[PDB]
């Protein structure tokens, strides 16, 4: 029986891909279709060899292989919509590549994905990554904090935030790390109460808490 | 103080209902038995005072009759 | 045809079954009239089966509640008894109310519990509320949070805004077709 | 031919039957006499209907009001018995009267249950009602907030019109088309 | 043919089948001796009738009443379950009385409950009534609101005309005609 | 075995409309007698196919076709009480449609409905919409809050409202929304605790000052 | 059998559409009816393949490819009104695209959708679609606040609203979430309690709350 | 087959073929009777089955909970044995409706007990929480520890984002081939 029949009755979720090293990969989209496709093969109802292929799992399997042979590459992430060719993004403010050996990296990308036939690299720009992070962490109308540092900016959400604003907060974050990456740009929500609970304070280059009427502490410059 | 007789004597029944069962229960066993003439008081008053010491009553109601007062301990 | 669970009773067996049923492989329900059901699944489904209901936690345990520590058939009945049978009676009408709204498939409410404040004389504190919810996809559940919280909120004495948190989440995907009986 | 549940109920079965029936699956309600109702669907029909079963909830658990915890037939009965017995019959005549409107099919209210508040020194507080209901298609269901606040704003001492809470909806789309038999 | 409710009650069955004659579907009600009646629909209109089960949470349970958590056979009877008791039975009389009126087919009061005012140093407050009805149509129903608070206004010691709510409507339209048989 | 034998006894209640798509159309009035006609058409004791009608859902079946392709249209309601012939409520005030592009807008307003001979459109007066609704508002001595602005009208009935004037109010509306419909004038009937019924002053140094309408009350003691 | 006569006994709520790549489509008009045909194809009942497509999760899909193959692009809705002719509503004032790549634009997303014929690309104001979004907002009576941006606009809903209010705001952006979608303009109704409701206060430039007979709140602007 | 284990649980068997198929030696879950399970394995497997024993310190011993050495069958009950009680019960509804979120496999919840304060001078102290919790893997595990401390926070009187720590993590590789007998 083959590959694509031995599957369930809808074969519209799983694609099967011809290898070339005499393989056949299949290629989910979620992890509990990946848990579906693997227990077949697994349970060992199936002659020739073949593997479960993903998003995320071939995403971070493919970021070790480059923090070993390509150290100091500034990328965001690798698009498998077509997954005959896939896309690359690549930084363009960033890198220090010319026109040759792009073409040797599209070469050897290619020799660790069999499935694929070419892998296109385009160079997104580097101030869009930031500014439709900004742009949509202002329109649900959350408190921020943006630190600018090279290679990578930061926005931090504190303080206490209704259930309102949890709900916002991370339906746009899982929604702009699919499209994105987390290389770049990293949010940091945290829930936490305010700071100097119920002391009054004097805030401003020459500080102190008033932990009574008659006591005053001294620390850092509140 | 008319209020305070009237809130004390409706506490002291609820008190007095479970040794009036012990001293019918223990006065009933005895019937059971052929002591249909002996005193059951001088068997009544040992069973009733080693078992208020041994539950703690007087470290009970002295707790329950002060929460009703002010915020103890 | 190796056995992995017998005993289990109804409510057990069809949330061992539906959970197996999801990962690709084929249970049996087996009864057996007072000794219970009985569960056997194939025999490349064995080291898989077990390893799921280790990692699932399965079978499932009986729900408690709070109501159930103090039973009313006592013949004493402390004043920390009835409040808490009091308040674990509120906590289960609330819940079976929310399931009667528009999406809502399940939920789960919990409140605050005050015992101390009645047998001294100190003020009770205000009373918190959570629930928790499962809602149809496909609908807007941002928008669903202002009216659980508007029904929430003068279902007590004295409660805020500030002490309702409301956690909820759209329904999981659909499981339709069949598992696949294991060729050999 | 495979069954699902079995030692049901007869309120408890046409609600398994009126969830299955929504999603293209049939049922078959078997009598056994004394041991209660049981539920079989076809076998391509069995992956889907255990995943309903487990999502749903079912089979439904009896609906809980306060005056069970508290039942009548205790040698004593302390005040707070008396007062949760007596708002636990309140809001449930409510409810049966609420059912009685113009477009009304089915309603569920909720009192603030203070009972610690009369006993103590301190004045009792405010009373907080709230109300949700499902009203008949093609109704105007903006309107009718104002006459369910007029109707039990003054059902008891002292209430305000911030103090009454209530949570309206429509019915679903109306299944009246027979599922189907799966051909094979 | 199919059986959906049995054991049902005289009062009941009426129920079920004044629902389902309603919506184009005919049952058959058949008694059984001592236990019950029930009620049997045909095959195509056996989806139907489920929808409407389930709809309108039929059986109807019984009518409660506040008198009913306080039974007068029991040897301890506090003032709070002697002044529950007086105030059950006046607002059943007055709801007795509202029907006998011209143009009333059903009618339903409530009275405000007093309990905590007894026993403590505190003063009573004023009592609040609430009403519902329904009118027979090709009647003003806008000017027989001040008839019924008229009669309410003079039933107890000291209400006010601003405490009295009444929420009236006219019947439905009336069903003459009869199902009809499903052909095939 | 014929559609008008297949409903009740009393053949005045329905009508029967053939289409033109080879499909017959009945159409109820109300809401109660669409489902005593759906279950016939839903046990099946009929051979061909059919529809049911009725002038609540057609109105809003045909308004979301009308938000799509022909946005920024001012209308009010659409009249059945001739099937085969209705009338489209135009506002006159509010759009510069030419002669030759209403007469597009009456022929795809046509082949929308397959039961209907011939659409016919008339501009209605904007002035009259509002001026029934404060007039039909007046007579009933009501207290109200007229609130005007860009292409709408709105009127606030606020305040302790009692049993007539709850009943009246509701009684108003209902028959003034089935001949013009909420698409131009809304109405805002709400209960909130204060016995000025919405309005409110100000006094200071000259007597009282009538204040602007806003949201925020001054809750009565009384 | 047919497609059509393995689904329900009434033959209006399913439209089956014939494909390209040799498949059918059903189309579903909300979830009920999804999930009432893909019980259908999921137990088996039919020889050759089939899909069950939408109106939601079908403008949720073209936009994954959508957000990869043309990133930075201002648009609104998908609109199927009728399947065989969708419409896309692109903004006008945000776009940088001439005559030649819309078309290309058109011919890439004809590939998407196999059961389409064409796409027919309209270009919307942003103004219309700000200034119906506010006046709907203000013919509700509710209490909102206005905040622009580049690329979006927010309205803010707060206060102590009661329940008729906040029925009426459901009402209005469920209505306008089916027209427009979420892409420019998004709505927060957040309710909060509100503290001056049996206070003395001053209100005006110098505002303040007086908590107690002996007690101000100056609260910050 | 030299055997191993005798006289277990339906749920202490299954934990030890769990762990001993995950280090490549296979059981044998053979049915003694009304003894119970026990566990047979291969000869040349039986100094690593030996040493997977001793180390995972397996057969489990049942979970302990604290409501189970005050036991409610007692005549009389001290408030140190009723507050214990009702914090056991606490700590295991919480822990149940943990399990019902988006992910979670598996939770565990602990709640700081009070002891001294129901008799020292002292007022009671804050609250404690803290929690574990294992999720489902491709999880963004840094942001759902946003959404455990919005739920546990006010569901007790006046706890702080300081005093819960919640410890989380994604469950382990999944064991889904077969182990393989020894090839003697």
């Amino acid at each position: 029986a083959e590959l694509d029949s031995l599957l369930g009755q809808e074969k519209e979720r799983f694609q099967v891909l011809p290898g070339r090293d005499k393989m056949l990969y299949v290629a989910a989209q979620n992890e509990r279709d990946t848990l579906w496709a693997r227990q077949v093969l697994a349970r060992g109802d199936y002659d020739k060899n073949a593997r479960v292929i993903n998003e995320n799992e071939e995403n971070k399997r493919i970021s070790i292989w480059l923090d070993t042979y390509y150290p100091q590459l500034a990328y965001y992430r690798i698009h498998f919509d077509e997954p005959r060719k896939p896309v690359f993004w690549l930084s363009r403010q960033r890198n220090t590549m010319s026109k040759k050996e792009l073409e040797v990296l599209s070469q050897k990308l290619r020799a660790l994905m069999p499935y694929a036939d070419s892998v296109n690299i385009t160079l997104m720009d580097d101030v869009t990554a930031a500014g439709q992070a900004e742009a949509g962490l202002k329109q649900q109308a959350l408190p921020y904090s943006r630190r600018n540092h090279k290679g990578g900016v930061t926005f931090v959400i504190q303080g206490a935030l209704d259930d309102v604003e949890i709900l916002r907060a991370r339906q746009f974050v899982d929604s702009y790390y699919r499209t994105w990456g987390g290389r770049y740009v990293q949010f940091a929500i945290e829930l936490k109460d305010d700071w100097l609970k119920g002391r009054s304070f004097q805030y401003g280059a020459e500080g102190y808490i008033k932990m009574s009427p008659g006591h005053w502490y001294f620390p850092s410059p509140l | 103080a008319l209020s305070e007789i009237k809130s004390a004597f409706k506490i002291g029944f609820y008190l007095y209902l479970p040794f009036v069962v012990v001293d019918l229960v223990v006065s009933s066993v005895l019937l059971a038995l052929g002591m249909m003439m002996m005193s059951p008081v001088t068997i009544s008053t040992p069973i009733k005072l080693v078992l208020f010491v041994a539950l703690d009553g007087w470290t009970l109601l002295s707790k329950g009759l002060i929460l009703q007062y002010m915020d103890i301990a | 045809d190796k056995d992995l669970l017998k005993g289990l009773d109804q409510e057990q067996a069809n949330e061992v079954i539906a959970v197996l049923q999801m990962h690709n492989i084929e249970a049996n329900k087996i009864d057996s009239g007072k000794l219970g059901y009985s569960i056997t699944v194939a025999e490349p489904d064995f080291t898989a089966a077990v390893y799921w209901i280790k990692t699932y936690q399965l079978p499932p345990r009986p729900r408690v509640e709070i109501a159930q520590m103090f039973p009313a058939d006592s013949l004493v009945s402390s004043p920390r008894a009835e409040k808490a049978r009091l308040y674990s009676a509120i906590e289960q009408r609330l819940e079976q109310s929310l399931q009667t709204m528009e999406g809502v498939l399940s939920a789960r409410v919990h409140i605050s519990y005050d015992i101390d404040a009645g047998e001294n004389g100190r003020p009770p504190k205000p009373v918190h509320l959570s629930a928790l919810a499962v809602y149809e996809r496909g609908s807007p559940l941002a928008h669903q949070i202002s009216d659980i919280k508007r029904f929430l909120k003068n279902s007590f004495a004295d409660v805020d805004y500030d002490n309702i948190s409301v956690v909820l989440s759209e329904r999981s995907d659909a499981q339709l077709q069949a598992p696949g009986t294991p060729v050999k």
